[PDB]
C-alpha cells in the first residue's frame, strides 16, 4: 500500500511538474516571440521607415 | 489488538503520504514562484522594448 | 544641487531589479576580462559609473 | 473617441469575474456532498443506540 | 446476554472507531478542500494580478 | 579583435524571418521533422540570457 | 598544519613550493578555529558582526540549540540548519506562519520533537534540562503545537515559563502507539484535562488555545473552562470533534453571557441536545463580540434550530455561521427566512450544510433569500430538492458525480452572488447570460467573414 500510495503521489507531482514546465514554456515562447517583435522587427520598422 | 495495529502503522502510510504531498506542493510552488519571476522579468523587458517601438 | 531638488525622482536613488541584474552581469564580465588578459595592461571598462 | 476602445478595463474585468464564477461552478460541481452523507451516518446512528 | 450487550459492546467499540474513522476521512477531505481553495485562490490572485 | 560583452537575440532568433520569398512549392511537412538539438534548447534555457 | 607543510618545504631547501599570497592571514585560522571550536567561543565578545556572519557561514549546522539561540540570530545560517535537519524530515518550515523567523520554527519544532522523543519528563535531570531551555527559549517563544502525544504532560510547569506564547495546541493521540490495543491510548483523560485548564488559568498573554480532537466531554470540559474562567487573555478557543453533551452547551451559553474578548469559537462534532441549543442561542442573542457560532456535526434538531434562529434575533455580531448537519427541516428553514428578511443581519459565513430540507420550502427561502443584501457565501449542496433526470443519470454513471449541486441550490447562490457583487459594484453574465454572450459573439463573427468573401472577391473582375 506504502509503496504504491508513494509512487502515485510523486507521479502525480512529476505529471503536475511536466504541465507546468509545458505551460511557463508556452508562455515564455509568447513573450519572446511578442520581444522579436521589438528588436528585429525594430530594425527592419528603421529601414521600411528610411525606405519609405 | 492487531486490527488497531493496522489502523496504526498505516499510521506510517499516512504521515509518509503527507510528507509526499506537501513535498510535491512545496516544490509546484517554489517552480510557479520562479515561473512568475521570470514572467514579470521578461515582461517587463517587453514593456520596455514596446515602449521603444 | 540636481539631487538637492526637495523631490528627487525615485529613478535617481534605487536601479530596479533588473538594473542590478544587470549590474550583476557587469561586475562578472569585467572578472571574466580581468581572469583572461592576464597579459594586456587594465583598461578601465568605465561601466558603472556614478 | 470609440466608446469600446477606451474602455478595456471594464470589460476584461468582467470577462475575469465570469471566468472566476464559471470556474467555482465546474469546481463546486462535485465536492462537499460526502460530509452529508457522513453526518446524516452519524446522526441517524445517534438517533438509533 | 453479556455476550449480546458485547456483541454490541464488542459492536459498540467497533462502531466508535467507524465512527472514528468517518471523522479522519471527512477532517482529512476537509483539508484537501481548504489547500485546493489556496490552489484556487492562489491562481485567481495571480490572474487577477496579470 | 573587438569583443562583445553580451551576447544578444538579435543573431540567434533571426532565422525563422527568411520567408519573405514563399510563393514556391507547399512541400510535404512530413520529411521535416528534423531532431532539434536538445543541446540548443537546454543550454538556452540554463545559460538565462541577461 | 601550514607549519608542517612550511618544514616539508624546507627540508630540503629546494624552490618555495607555497606562494607569499597563497599564506591565509591570521583572520582565515582564526575563524577556523572557532568555526570548529565554537564551544568554546560561544561568545565572540568585541568581534565584529562580519567575522561573526563568516564564521557562521563556514561553520557546519550541528551546534546546540540552547547555544545557538541566545548567539545566533542569522537567518540563512537557520535555513542551513532547516536544511541539515527536515529537508528530508515529514515536513519543513512555512515561513509566513513563524513569525518571519527561521530560528523560531526550527526551535519551536525541536521542542516538539523532543518532548515527543522524551520519556518519562518527570526524570530530574531531564526535567531541570527542561526547565533550563524553557528559560533560554523565553527570549523567542511565540507558539506552543503538538498533536497525538502520548504522556499525561503537565501543562502548568511548562507555562509558567512561557508568558509569550501566541497560540497553544495541545490535542490527545498515540504518536508512538505499539502493538497493544489500548482504547484508552486515544482519548484526553481527566488528570490532564484539569492541568491544562490549571494552565490556561495561569497564563496572561495567550490568544488562541485549540483542544480539538480530544474527544472533550462535559466533565473534562468542566476542568477546561474552570481554567478558563478567571484567566483574563483569552481570545480564541477551539472544541470541535469533542464529547461536549449537554452541561458543556449550558456552561457554554453561561460563559458567552459571561465573556467579554472571546473571538474565535469551534464547538462542533459534539452530542449536544435541544437544552444545549437553546442555551447557546439565548447566550448568543446577548452576544455582541463573538464572530462565528460553531454547531456542525450536531443533532440540535429542527426545534433547536428554530429556538437558535428565534433568539439571534437580537443578535448583530454573529456572520460566520457553520451549523451543518444539527437535522433542521421546513420549520428552521421558514424561521431563517424570517430572520433573514430583517435589515440588521450582518452574517458573513453562513454554512447550514448536512440537512434535510424539501423543495415544499422553495416559496419561503427564496422569499427569505430574496432578502438577504450584506450575506457573502452560503452552503447547500446535498439536498434532497428537485432533482433532475439527468442529474440522477450523473450520481448512477459517477458517484464522485453527485455532489452536483440542484438548481435551486445554484439559483439561491446565484441571486446571493448577485447581490454581493451588484453590492461590490459588479455586472453580472450567468449561463443565461453567458449564452447571450457567445451567441452574439458567434454571429458576430460569421457576419463578418461573408463581407471579406465579397470584398476579397471583387479583386477578381
Amino acid at each position: 500500500e506504502q509503496e504504491k500510495s508513494n509512487l502515485n503521489i510523486e507521479d502525480d507531482g512529476k505529471k503536475a511538474k511536466e504541465k507546468e514546465d509545458a505551460y511557463f514554456e508556452d508562455i515564455t515562447k509568447n513573450m519572446k516571440q511578442l520581444k522579436t517583435q521589438l528588436k528585429s522587427e525594430y530594425l527592419e520598422k528603421e529601414k521600411a521607415n528610411i525606405q519609405q | 489488538v492487531y486490527k488497531q495495529k493496522i489502523k496504526h502503522l498505516l499510521f506510517q502510510n499516512q504521515d509518509q503520504q503527507s510528507e509526499l504531498k506537501k513535498d510535491v506542493e512545496v516544490t509546484l510552488k517554489q517552480l510557479e514562484d520562479q515561473h512568475r519571476i521570470k514572467s514579470r522579468e521578461l515582461k517587463t523587458d517587453v514593456r520596455s522594448l514596446k515602449v521603444t517601438k | 544641487e540636481f539631487k538637492e531638488q526637495e523631490n528627487i525622482p525615485r529613478q535617481y536613488i534605487e536601479n530596479s531589479p533588473k538594473e542590478e541584474l544587470v549590474l550583476e552581469h557587469v561586475i562578472q564580465f569585467k572578472r571574466q576580462f580581468q581572469y583572461q588578459l592576464y597579459y594586456e595592461d587594465k583598461r578601465d571598462l568605465f561601466l558603472y559609473p556614478k | 473617441m470609440n466608446p469600446s476602445q477606451t474602455q478595456k478595463g471594464k470589460i476584461q474585468i468582467q470577462v475575469s469575474r465570469g471566468s472566476i464564477d464559471l470556474l467555482v461552478r465546474t469546481m463546486y460541481e462535485d465536492i462537499n456532498n460526502i460530509k452529508l452523507k457522513n453526518e446524516r451516518f452519524q446522526k441517524k446512528k445517534r438517533a438509533e443506540d | 446476554e453479556a455476550f449480546i450487550q458485547m456483541l454490541d459492546k464488542n459492536l459498540d467499540e467497533a462502531e466508535d472507531q467507524f465512527q472514528i474513522a468517518l471523522r479522519n476521512h471527512l477532517i482529512h477531505i476537509e483539508n484537501l478542500m481548504q489547500l485546493q481553495e489556496a490552489r484556487m485562490r492562489g491562481l485567481a490572485e495571480e490572474f487577477n494580478r496579470d | 579583435n573587438w569583443e562583445y560583452v553580451m551576447l544578444d537575440t538579435l543573431l540567434f532568433n533571426k532565422g525563422n524571418g527568411n520567408d519573405e520569398e514563399g510563393n514556391e512549392n507547399i512541400d510535404d511537412p512530413l520529411n521535416k521533422q528534423a531532431q532539434r538539438d536538445p543541446e540548443q534548447e537546454q543550454l538556452q534555457d540554463i545559460a538565462q540570457l541577461l | 598544519m601550514l607549519a608542517k607543510k612550511l618544514a616539508l618545504a624546507r627540508s630540503q631547501g629546494k624552490p618555495d613550493p607555497f606562494k607569499k599570497d597563497e599564506f591565509p592571514l591570521l583572520q582565515h585560522i582564526a575563524v577556523e578555529v572557532v568555526s570548529q571550536n565554537y564551544i568554546l567561543y560561544p561568545d565572540l565578545k568585541g568581534v565584529p558582526e562580519n567575522v561573526r556572519d563568516t564564521i557562521i557561514s563556514k561553520i557546519t549546522t550541528d551546534l546546540d540549540i540552547l547555544t545557538m539561540a541566545p548567539n545566533i540570530d542569522q537567518e540563512s545560517f537557520w535555513q542551513r540548519a532547516c536544511k541539515n535537519r527536515w529537508e528530508k524530515s515529514q515536513k519543513s518550515i512555512n515561513i509566513e506562519e513563524h513569525g518571519r523567523s527561521w530560528k523560531v520554527a526550527y526551535l519551536e519544532r525541536y521542542m516538539e520533537e523532543f518532548l515527543t522523543n522524551i520519556q518519562n519528563a518527570d526524570d530530574p535531570n531531564k526535567k531541570q534540562i527542561l526547565q533550563a531551555e524553557l528559560k533560554a527559549a523565553a527570549s523567542w517563544i511565540h507558539t506552543l503545537n503538538l498533536q497525538n502525544i502520548n504522556q499525561n504532560i503537565d501543562i502548568d510547569f511548562i507555562c509558567k515559563y512561557l508568558p509569550l506564547l501566541t497560540s497553544l495546541t495541545l490535542t490527545y493521540g498515540t504518536k508512538y502507539s505499539g502493538m497493544d490495543y489500548n482504547k484508552q491510548s486515544v482519548g484526553m483523560k481527566l488528570s490532564e484535562a484539569a492541568n491544562l485548564g490549571e494552565a490556561i488559568k495561569n497564563c496572561y498573554s495567550l490568544l488562541s488555545l485549540n483542544i480539538s480532537a480530544n474527544m472533550i466531554d462535559d466533565d473534562l470540559l468542566r476542568f477546561i473552562m474552570a481554567g478558563v474562567n478567571m484567566n483574563i487573555s483569552l481570545i480564541e478557543l477551539n472544541l470541535s470533534h469533542n464529547k461536549i453533551e449537554d452541561q458543556g452547551a449550558r456552561r457554554i451559553a453561561k460563559f458567552l453571557m459571561r465573556n467579554e474578548i472571546l473571538l474565535y469559537l469551534n464547538l462542533g462534532n459534539n452530542l449536544i441536545g435541544y437544552e444545549g441549543s437553546r442555551y447557546l442561542a439565548q447566550a448568543l442573542k446577548v452576544n455582541k463580540n463573538l464572530q462565528s457560532l460553531n454547531l456542525k456535526l450536531n443533532n440540535l434538531g429542527d426545534k433547536a434550530g428554530k429556538k437558535l434562529f428565534q433568539d439571534l434575533m437580537l443578535n448583530k455580531t454573529l456572520l460566520e455561521l457553520d451549523v451543518s448537519g444539527n437535522q433542521f427541516e421546513f420549520e428552521t428553514a421558514l424561521k431563517l427566512s424570517d430572520y433573514v428578511a430583517d435589515s440588521m443581519c450582518g452574517l458573513k459565513v453562513l454554512n447550514i450544510a448536512n440537512n434535510d430540507f424539501n423543495d415544499s420550502c422553495y416559496e419561503n427561502l427564496k422569499t427569505g433569500f430574496t432578502k438577504n443584501y450584506s450575506l457573502a457565501k452560503l452552503d447547500l449542496r446535498g439536498n434532497k430538492f428537485s432533482k433532475t433526470q439527468e442529474e440522477k443519470e450523473q450520481e448512477l454513471k459517477d458517484p464522485f458525480r453527485m455532489f452536483n449541486l440542484s438548481q435551486t441550490e445554484k439559483e439561491l447562490t446565484q441571486i446571493i452572488i448577485r447581490h454581493d457583487l451588484t453590492a461590490q459594484k459588479i455586472q453580472f453574465f450567468s449561463e443565461s447570460d453567458l449564452d447571450k454572450i457567445k451567441q452574439l459573439k458567434e454571429l458576430q463573427g460569421a457576419k463578418q467573414e461573408p463581407e471579406k468573401v465579397i470584398q476579397q472577391d471583387q479583386n477578381k473582375e
